[PDB]
């Protein structure tokens, strides 16, 4: 091209291919950093909230992980702004599911139907697009633990371990580096989780106020979702600090 | 075959056609039900400068059917400078809406002669409450149609058309006859006749008189 | 082509990744009145410059610390119209809260409801975002809330910020001066200060408006029992 | 943000000029009128011989009994087709006779120039049609083809040729074909003029034939009937 | 050029060129004459072609079977509201029952016009329209041009170079009404063969006739059957 | 430049900086291609005049639509684009019959001047459709308020007068209005005088060859708008001759 | 009218019927037209400018050629 | 320049200017200037008082029927200031909102409501994408009968602040303060008082004064059930006791 | 004068000038030449 | 907004600007095959964008709509490897082709999903603020009558039947290859028409067989994958015959 055919998605590209959708890759990379790791009797989120400011009112533990559905959370990299009205979408999505299947619903079920709104409004209805990757956290019964991502685009993967956000690039392949198959545990993906998510990240310090860290473990059968207090994300991150403390000066 | 039972009812509207005028008689009469409310009662309307309309049976379904017709006949002179609309358009469009409203078998007739005349033809057309369009050299709608009508078609058998003084005579003695066999309504009378510059036609007056058969 | 067509529109994406739009939306909030709200945690203080100079005002029925329901006030900054619909939805919002519930709505759930619509308009095309900066009190559950909802159509938690006239030294000064866990009456003292320092023209018999939220409820206040706090510390 | 249509300084929208640009670019159809039927020919436009001729979308059925071939854009007609073919199945239902070839002409023009969008319709194109169309079936008068093209312009005709160049197509028929003679040698004049417009020389493979006959009606070739009709060149 | 691409961007003198460059189109397509009497109304029309191995373009249309159109300029245009008023006809017997007034029918596709001039960037339809008919009032020759105003006219002629017919048409201001059937389309004749140049006349195959009135319902002649009508061959000045 | 031909009209979605926009300015200059048309208002009803621009005269009646009938006791005179013309005579009208089967009576003016001048401001505001570009007046003989004269001008204003004259001539034949007396005084009396400001006002460099036409709409023709008739036209019209001269 | 008086005044053209028929043509264009007009009247074997003649003149004059691209034209 | 940027879309279709506040919007206030109806009201006890420009340049006009005043719900009024094109919109969309309302809430509407909701609807003027916000004011005015006579004031997209009292126009500030030494040194108000003050103070403004045939004075008093006009013989009155006043 | 749009020579125009050249050098005649005009958009004479 | 930026405006190339661009992409990422045989109509993929740690079960790049008629895509657009454009023309074509047999009953033939699919593309060019999608799907499948077909579908929508054609890592390319390897042999034989699948895909070898995903698709029955396993076993055989020819 020489001059875009874009300014509105009621009318189309210069060459039919989406320029806007890479912009917004570029937009999670701006946002602070989402990983998700598996594990062997559950599977956690780690984000960084928006929020780093100490006056925090704190009634909310909820401000980038969201817990949707009585089976499945998810998260959000990129702006906050565009999750409340997804947040909201995917708890309707996902009781929808339950009505008429009655079932832990899957991870790939889930992602599926919420694709269908995002690649519409890239298509056409004049909305911009979306500028969140949003990672999906559940169990089902017929593979197991489950992380998906999601793309502004509608574009999809099941994982078992994935990072976006604070350079993709290199995220993504060293949460994979550090990450075990049929090794692992809650407690000590999630000690790795903060570790990992500290390396990406510009801060070496990083604290509950710049974090925000849920858990999703299936307990006597059925799958209970918390997103976890401070007090209890601080722990994971004093058993992280030692090692992080001995890197430095 | 149909005739709900009517409330508040103008039993009849008289109308013979002549050579560039029509002479019409309506009942001055409004009976609700036995009692007669409101005598004062005109039931012809004008729409516009060269149309009148006249209806016996429901003055309700009557009040609704004026206000329609009016906006149909402001639709159609604004296309022209002084057009005026014919008598055929209007009432068969009515038509179609009786006999849609016949089928739905909870509903009131009304029976209607309009006189108009928009093309290059004096009109005389007729929408009832079961619908069709006619002409007809006298007229007569509901219970004028159902015993003084006959009496005109009796006339109207060897003498296609009646002289001035002979349509005057009838009248005359069409008023007797409807108080003494027909109930709601009353003698009373207004004369109205309709022609190129509107509708003119006074407040109803009473006229002769008869419920004696005692003389008989 | 350029720039100028691309980055404006929400018909489609800003090629910076961000929208240059609520960053616009935040200017117009800075040409608005000044005002600063505090949860002490003893209670909650909305206070703004309400322009009377001579009481050319209506205080009778109509405010700038106003209620949505009976423990819920705002105050806001920015654009007038935007913030009309905004209350009436917000209030109506509150009222089928309200019916189904029996309780009214507290300040954490209604900032991430009001965050979905305010989003919508962001989201839609030719439809320009909701131009006033809220700051939402209120008291429900035995705990004092104070929330941000940007004009991106987001919720942050704070303890204290500042909007409107010279945000940037209203948010220093609070994070300065407030301390978690006050009194109320102390709280509203250092807010009528947060208020003094962007104030512009500076404060006549009367020219603010403050409304505080509490055990008993949300409440604005009458011009004679703001004037009370003004001596105290202007 | 703008309009819609654009009307040149000329007097004629600019849109509607660059729409007969559009039929330069495509397959050609050539209908030859007889009264004992009307035969559509039409190159499918090759490349492969592993395109199969046996069955491709460039004739198509608007009625059991009408057939209709396109020249120009080809995926584009093949909407035109569509809302002819709903009106005509409907009317084939009612009058179990004839849908008059003419009508179906006339109503398709309709779609060439109605088109808004920009604050005017969302249920109107944002397009032109560049498709001219060939409508050839069997009515109760006698067998009618009739020629639209992307102006709009209905006319009747005993016979036409368009295509890729349309004073080629018509110039072919001049020479080979006269209103009247038998059925078998109007198909003989659709097949020779095709093979003038066309780059390359006549195969089995590279053209679809389509007759309708009041006696017939229309018939979508395969590979076996189309050998048939090929052996008069 | 810039007001037309648009329809919002008014002009200097405060007229939108939309509309004025739809007029040309209409300067482009076939000569009409479009004439009554008063108890007939005849449309003659001037036949265009893009092969003489097709059959002459038929220019005169049944909208009803009392109606009918001649057409001068974008032929999509045409098509469209030719369909759209023959649906009205339909309509008004439907409902009413009668033949349509030629001067409902007018003033209806006047209101519709005006809607797509009006709205943003549209067309104003580049088609100027000559509607012949006897209803029960009697004959109307009716123009409907780009611009939504429409005239009641006697005897009016619009297409290509059909303001040499309509100077003949003002010499015989007199004459229509007072003329026959064939009379008056003798005169038809007269006014379309000054449409085309000195050098030549009409003939046959490019006349194309339309005779709705009194006598005899719409009818419309094709390409030899013109032939009764036709005879009659007056002046053409050079 | 208090306009601008090209920027700031190529959508209906804009404003200017004075506070209006140009397309609604341009909107005036159409009406100024066209004549004049003048209506002056009695107490017993209005009467108007309007000089109808002829090309032809194999012209007859219901050409140009100078005149429409909005109701069977509201009249409008018309000046302008004529193609503007019949849209305006649509929005005043669908307002009356819409009124007329409701409410059941006579249209007050007061009413619906107001009213129709909303729907005129509509499509300004509207980029779905352009302004307006043509000019009307109302003028009704009613019981309701009496005989009322209105003029809504394309930009959606509603002003009452006695006297008013739309066209390119309009500030000259205002003036002259004024000076004549019709306020008061029947429509027989005032028909000729219609006329006569038509012929003294005519100029060349804003008009051209015209043919008179008049309208009622009063208590003479009982209410209902109708044209004046050929005899009346012609003695109306004979005093314009004379006056001019 | 102007350019009438300086060829010669035809009973043929009618300057009311003219105006209708073009739209936006100026002084300049105009000339080139009246000298069209003339080169066609030439050819007839005529002196006399016809109205038709004039419209010809019209079109040769602008951007438009013969044998144009629409169907219609 | 002028307020906002040209650059992107902002009058093309309507999302917003650099500035935060649409391009429009600001073009919006410009709006009354070019009307030329300058208005103060003033609040009284016993009644509310607009004294506006009725604006009629000839007497060719009738003085009656020309208006600015409108009679927007029962006996709520108002009065419209600003580009006239606007104000009669604004008014006929007031109107529809009235009636709705007196249904609803099912008695005579408060004024403060009344100008709170048509400043709501004016934001929807200016969200779509097709239309563009008004560029009038509504100065309503009417006798809250729990308050008393209040007089409100809406800005052209729509703000919507209280008023006790008021002016607008193209001299808005030269209006409002003169007006405001009136409201600081606050008479004792009566149906004669109120409407003296409301026109010395627009007629040092514009230093002209008024004829008693070109205003428009619109009061809503606790005599009337009605919203009253009060026409040239009132005016007239009022008038010639300004000069004398002081 | 005039203002003539120059335009790119018509199908008949190019297969005569082309036919010229062609005969000059040495080609088979009964020449392909005409299927491919036909089928291709307007071409220029230099072109050819 | 400028004229050639407006979703409207028919170019002087003769035909809309969104619908020859979206032409202009079905080279590049993916590549997909499909040849025709009398017991199996085969299609195969190569390149299903799996790191071998993403699930091979959320990515279909090889998806039966019907039980007798399946599709494989490739296409060109910013950012890799993407799931979303592809899948929603999964969704609706595989719903109406289920709605298709409860209307009027059996397995639906190969050629009426992909006039629908083509149908599907070019309403979209009317319809408001729609551009057609750019992908090809190579429709393969037998008939209910049993006749095998080999359709292919094109971004405008046009369809044409073929023996064999490929698309993907340049179309023109992989379709010349195709012509070379088909014969009439290939199709009667039931070990030869995967051979030919792979033939094409070879080209652009990427990472083993287990990265070339094949089904086999008979004539009423569903879509039966073939193991990642069995796909290596033609391949290292084949490739050697391969490398001769090019």
């Amino acid at each position: 091209m020489s001059r875009r055919y874009d300014s509105r998605t009621t009318i189309f590209s210069p060459e039919g291919r989406l320029y806007q959708v890479e912009y917004a890759m570029e937009a999670i990379g701006h946002a602070g950093t989402c990983l998700g790791i598996l594990a062997n009797d559950g599977v956690l989120l780690a984000a960084e909230r928006r929020n780093i400011h100490k006056l925090l009112d704190e009634v909310f533990f909820s401000e980038k992980i969201y817990k949707l559905n009585e089976d499945m959370a998810c998260s959000v990299a990129g702006i906050t702004s565009d999750a409340n009205v997804l947040t909201n979408e995917l708890r309707l999505i996902a009781q929808r599911y339950l009505l008429q299947y009655q079932e832990p619903i899957p991870c790939e079920q889930l992602v599926t139907a919420l694709c269908d709104i995002k690649q519409a409004y890239t298509q056409f209805g004049g909305k911009r697009p979306f500028g969140v990757s949003l990672l999906y956290i559940g169990w089902d019964k017929h593979y197991g633990f489950q992380l998906y991502q999601s793309d502004p685009s509608g574009n999809y993967g099941g994982w078992k371990a994935t990072c976006i956000g604070n350079n993709s690039a290199a995220a993504v392949s060293m949460l994979k580096q550090d990450y075990k198959e049929g090794e692992m545990t809650l407690k000590s993906a999630l000690a790795l989780a903060v570790k990992v998510l500290n390396k990406t990240m510009d801060v070496s310090k990083l604290s509950a106020e710049k974090v925000e860290i849920a858990t999703l473990t299936r307990e006597n059968g059925k799958t209970v979702i918390r997103v976890l207090k401070q007090k209890e994300v601080e722990q994971l991150i004093k058993k992280h600090e030692e090692e992080e403390a001995k890197a430095e000066r | 075959t149909q005739n709900p039972m009517v409330t508040g009812t103008s039993v009849l509207g008289v109308k013979f056609d002549c050579g560039v005028v029509i002479a019409a008689d309506m009942l001055g009469s409004y009976g609700s039900l036995a009692r007669f409310r409101n005598i004062s009662r005109i039931m012809r309307v004008n729409d516009s400068t060269m149309l009148g309309a006249s209806g016996d049976y429901a003055d309700f379904q009557y009040l609704k059917q004026v206000l329609g017709q009016m906006v149909i006949d402001e639709e159609l002179f604004g296309d022209g400078h002084s057009y005026s609309p014919r008598a055929i358009h209007s009432w068969l469009t009515r038509a179609m809406y009786s006999r849609r409203s016949k089928m739905n078998p909870l509903w009131n007739t009304k029976v209607i002669g309009g006189y108009a005349g928009g093309e290059s033809f004096l009109g005389y057309v007729d929408m009832l409450g079961v619908a069709y369009e006619a002409p007809s050299l006298a007229t007569g709608y509901g219970a004028y149609l159902a015993q003084p009508l006959l009496r005109e078609v009796l006339e109207k058998q060897p003498v296609l058309s009646q002289t001035e003084a002979r349509e005057l005579v009838e009248r005359c003695m069409r008023v007797l006859y409807y108080r003494d066999a027909r109930s709601y309504n009353r003698f009373q009378v207004a004369t109205v006749t309709e022609k190129g510059v509107e509708i003119e036609g006074p407040l109803s007056a009473q006229t002769n008189w008869d419920i004696a058969h005692m003389i008989s | 082509m350029a720039e100028r067509g691309y980055s404006f529109s929400l018909t489609t994406f800003s090629p910076s990744g961000k929208l240059v739009q609520i960053e616009y939306a935040l200017a117009a909030v800075a040409g608005g009145a000044p005002s600063v709200g505090i949860k002490a945690a003893n209670g909650v203080v909305l206070a703004t410059e309400k322009k009377q100079k001579s009481i050319l005002y209506d205080e009778r029925s109509v405010h700038k610390v106003e209620p949505i329901t009976k423990h819920i006030g705002l105050v806001y900054s920015g654009m007038g119209p935007d913030y009309r619909v905004l209350v009436h939805r917000a209030r109506k919002l509150a009222q089928q809260y309200y019916l189904v519930y029996q309780e009214p709505i507290p300040t954490a759930q209604l900032v991430q409801r009001v965050a979905s619509v305010m989003q919508e308009y962001t989201q839609s095309g030719g439809v320009r975002p909701f131009g006033v900066s809220l700051l939402i009190c209120g008291w429900n559950e035995g705990r004092p809330y104070l929330f941000q909802s940007d004009p991106s159509g987001a919720y942050f938690a704070w303890k204290a910020t500042a909007m409107g006239k010279n945000y940037v030294n209203g948010k220093t000064f609070l994070e300065k001066r407030y301390n978690e866990d006050l009194e109320l009456e102390d709280a509203i003292h250092t807010a009528i200060l947060t208020l003094k320092e962007s104030f512009e023209g500076q404060m006549t018999e009367d020219n603010i408006e403050v409304g505080i939220c509490n055990e008993a409820g949300f409440r604005r206040l009458t011009p004679t029992e703001v004037r009370d706090y003004l001596a105290a510390i202007a | 943000d703008r309009g819609v249509n654009t009307f040149s300084p000329e007097g004629r929208l600019f849109q509607v000029e660059y729409a007969i640009e559009g039929h330069k670019l495509g397959s050609t159809a050539i209908g030859i009128q007889t009264s004992e039927g009307v035969c559509l020919a039409v190159e499918k436009r090759i490349t492969s011989p592993l395109m199969e001729p046996s069955s491709i979308e460039k004739i198509v059925e608007i009625d059991a009994h009408i057939g209709c071939a396109m020249s120009g854009l080809i995926a584009d007609a093949k909407t035109l087709i569509d809302k002819a073919r709903v009106e005509t199945q409907n009317h084939w239902f009612t009058y179990n006779e004839t849908m008059t070839v003419e009508s179906v002409t006339q109503a398709v023009s309709n779609l060439a120039l109605q088109f808004g969008e920009e604050d005017a319709d969302p249920g109107a194109m944002s397009r032109p049609f560049g498709v001219a169309l060939l409508f050839g079936g069997v009515d109760e008068k006698g067998p009618q083809l009739f020629h639209m093209d992307p102006s709009g312009t209905f006319v009747q005709c005993d016979a036409r040729a368009i295509g890729s160049a349309s004073e080629g197509a018509q110039s072919s028929l001049q020479e080979v074909y006269h209103k009247s003679t038998t059925l078998k040698e109007a198909i003989k004049s659709s097949l020779i003029i095709l093979k003038q417009v066309m780059e390359e020389k006549l195969n089995a493979t590279n053209i679809e034939l389509a007759t309708v006959q009041p006696g017939q009606n229309f018939h979508m070739f395969t590979k076996e009937e189309l050998e048939e009709v090929i052996k008069d060149i | 050029n810039q007001y037309d691409n648009d329809v919002t961007v008014w002009s200097p003198q405060g007229r939108i060129h939309q509309i004025e460059y739809a007029m040309e189109a209409v300067k482009q397509g076939s000569a009409t004459v479009g004439l009554k009497s008063k108890t007939h109304a005849v449309l003659v029309a001037l036949k265009r072609a893009q092969s003489e191995l097709a059959a002459h373009q038929k220019k005169i249309l049944h909208v009803d079977n009392h109606i009918g159109i001649s057409i001068a300029g974008l032929t999509a245009d045409a098509r469209l509201l030719c369909n759209f008023m023959r649906q009205e006809c339909l309509d008004s017997r439907f409902v009413f029952d009668r033949p349509l007034p030629v001067s409902r029918l007018v003033s209806l596709i006047g209101s519709k016009t005006q809607i797509p001039t009006q709205r943003y960037g549209r067309r104003p339809y580049g088609v100027g329209l000559l509607i012949a008919g006897y209803d029960d009032m009697g004959p109307h020759v009716f123009q409907t041009c780009p611009s939504a105003n429409y005239f009641d006219c006697r005897a009016m002629s619009i297409g290509a170079r059909s303001q040499s017919a309509r100077t003949y048409l003002e010499r015989h201001m007199s004459e229509f009404m007072q003329c026959n059937l064939d009379e008056l389309v003798k005169h038809g004749l007269r006014a379309l063969r000054e449409t085309l140049p000195a050098e030549q006349d009409l003939t046959t195959k490019n006349v194309s006739i339309g005779i709705v009135g009194k006598d005899l319902e719409f009818t419309i002649y094709d390409d030899d059957d013109v032939s009764p009508f036709l005879d009659g061959l007056e002046e053409r000045p050079q | 430049m208090s306009s601008i031909g090209t920027g700031y009209d190529l959508s209906a979605s804009t404003f200017s900086p004075d506070g209006r926009v140009f397309q609604v300015e341009y909107a005036m200059k159409a009406v100024e291609n066209s004549s004049t048309a003048i209506g002056i208002r009695c107490k017993d009803g209005v009467v108007f005049g309007v000089e109808k621009l002829v090309l032809s005269k194999l012209y007859e009646e219901g050409s140009n639509k100078r005149l429409f009938n909005v109701d069977r006791h509201v009249g409008m005179a018309v000046a302008g684009l004529l193609a503007d013309a019949r849209s305006l005579a649509d929005i005043a009208r669908e307002e009356a019959s819409n009124f007329r089967s409701n409410f059941g009576y006579n249209i007050p003016l007061k009413h619906l001047a107001d009213r129709v001048a909303m729907y005129v401001h509509a499509y300004t505001l509207y980029s779905a459709v352009r302004p307006f570009g043509c000019s009307f007046m109302l003028g009704s003989y009613s019981v309701n308020d009496g005989a009322q004269l209105y003029m809504i001008d394309p930009s959606g204003v509603s002003y009452g007068y006695w006297g008013c004259a739309i066209g390119k001539a309009r500030q000259a034949a205002k003036t002259e209005i004024e000076k004549l007396q019709m306020k008061e005084m029947t429509c027989r009396d005032v028909v000729k005088e219609v006329a006569k400001i038509i012929y003294i006002v005519h100029d060349e460099v804003k008009d051209k060859a015209f043919e008179l036409e008049l309208s009622w709409v009063g208590e003479l023709t009982k209410g209902r708008h109708e044209i004046v008739p050929k005899d009346v036209r012609e003695e109306a019209e004979k005093y314009a001759k004379e006056s001019l001269k | 009218q102007i350019h009438s008086r300086k060829m010669n005044v035809s009973p043929d053209v009618n300057y009311e019927e003219l105006a209708r028929c073009t739209d936006d043509f100026n002084g300049a264009q105009c000339k080139a037209v009246c000298v069209e007009a003339g080169m066609i009247a030439l050819r007839r074997g005529a002196t006399e400018l016809t109205h038709e003649d004039y419209m010809e003149g019209i079109l040769e004059v602008q951007a438009k050629k013969k044998a144009n691209l629409q169907y219609y034209a | 320049m002028s307020r906002g940027s040209s650059a992107g879309f902002d009058r093309h279709i309507t999302i917003f200017s650099p500035e935060g506040r649409l391009y429009q919007v600001e073009y919006a206030f410009k709006a009354i200037n070019q009307g030329g109806l300058t208005s103060v009201a003033v609040r009284g006890k016993d009644c509310a008082v607009i004294v506006t420009q009725k604006k009629v340049p000839d007497k060719l006009l009738d003085s009656s029927t020309v208006t600015h005043l409108f009679k927007i719900t029962e006996n709520i009024g108002c009065v419209m200031t600003g580009m006239t094109a606007d104000s009669r919109s604004q008014v006929q969309r007031a109107r529809y909102e009235a009636a709705n309302w007196k249904y609803k809430y099912g008695y005579e509407i408060p004024v403060d409501m009344l100008c709170k909701r048509i400043a709501d609807i004016s934001q929807v003027y200016t969200q779509n994408a097709e239309m563009r916000p008004l560029g009038c004011c509504m100065i309503l005015i009417g006798i809250d009968e729990e308050q008393g006579p209040q007089v409100y004031k809406c800005d052209p997209a729509g703000y919507y602040c209280g008023f006790k009292a008021t002016a607008a126009g193209v001299k808005q500030t030269e209006s409002t303060s003169f007006l405001e030494k009136k409201v600081k040194k606050k008479f004792d108000w009566t149906f004669e008082q109120t409407v003296e003050t409301a026109i010395t103070c627009l007629s040092t403004v514009l230093s002209i004064d008024f004829k008693p045939s070109e205003i428009e004075v619109g009061v809503v008093t606790v005599e009337n059930p009605k919203f009253r006009i009060l026409t040239e013989a009132e005016i007239d009155a009022h008038l010639v006791a300004l000069a004398e006043r002081d | 004068d005039r203002k003539i749009e120059f335009s790119l020579p018509d199908l008949e125009g190019r297969t005569h000038i082309f036919k010229i050249h062609a005969r000059s050098m040495s080609v088979e005649r009964d020449i392909r030449f005409e299927l491919l005009a036909r089928l291709c958009p307007n071409s220029t004479g230099a072109e050819i | 907004m400028s004229y050639d930026r407006a979703i409207t405006v028919f170019s002087p190339d003769g035909h809309l600007f969104q619908v020859e661009y979206a032409q202009e992409a079905v080279k590049k990422g993916s590549t997909a095959v499909g040849v025709r045989g009398r017991d199996i109509v085969v299609l195969g993929v190569e390149k299903k964008s799996v790191a071998k740690l993403q699930d091979e079960r959320t990515v279909r790049k090889i998806c039966a709509l019907d039980d007798n008629v399946c599709m494989a895509f490739a296409v060109v657009a910013s950012v890799s490897g993407l799931t979303a454009d592809a899948r929603i023309v999964i969704n609706r074509a595989r719903v109406e082709c289920q709605s298709h047999r409860l209307t009027v009953g059996d397995p639906v033939t190969v050629e009426y999903i992909t006039r629908y699919i083509a149908s599907l593309k070019q309403r979209y060019t009317q319809s408001n603020g729609r551009r057609p999608f750019g992908i090809s799907a190579l429709i393969v499948g037998f008939d209910f009558d049993g006749t095998p077909r080999l359709y292919q579908t094109d971004p405008s929508g046009t369809y044409h039947a073929w023996k064999a054609n490929a698309i993907g890592r340049g179309a023109k390319s992989v379709r010349e290859f195709l012509e070379k390897n088909y014969t009439d042999d290939a199709i009667e034989t039931d070990d030869l028409t995967i051979k030919l699948v792979i033939k094409a895909l070879l080209e652009v070898v990427q990472s083993g067989g287990k990265n070339i995903e094949l089904a086999v698709m008979r004539r009423d029955q569903p879509l039966k994958i073939l193991s990642p396993e069995e796909i290596e076993k033609y391949v290292a055989e084949i490739e050697k015959e391969k490398e001769e020819n090019e």
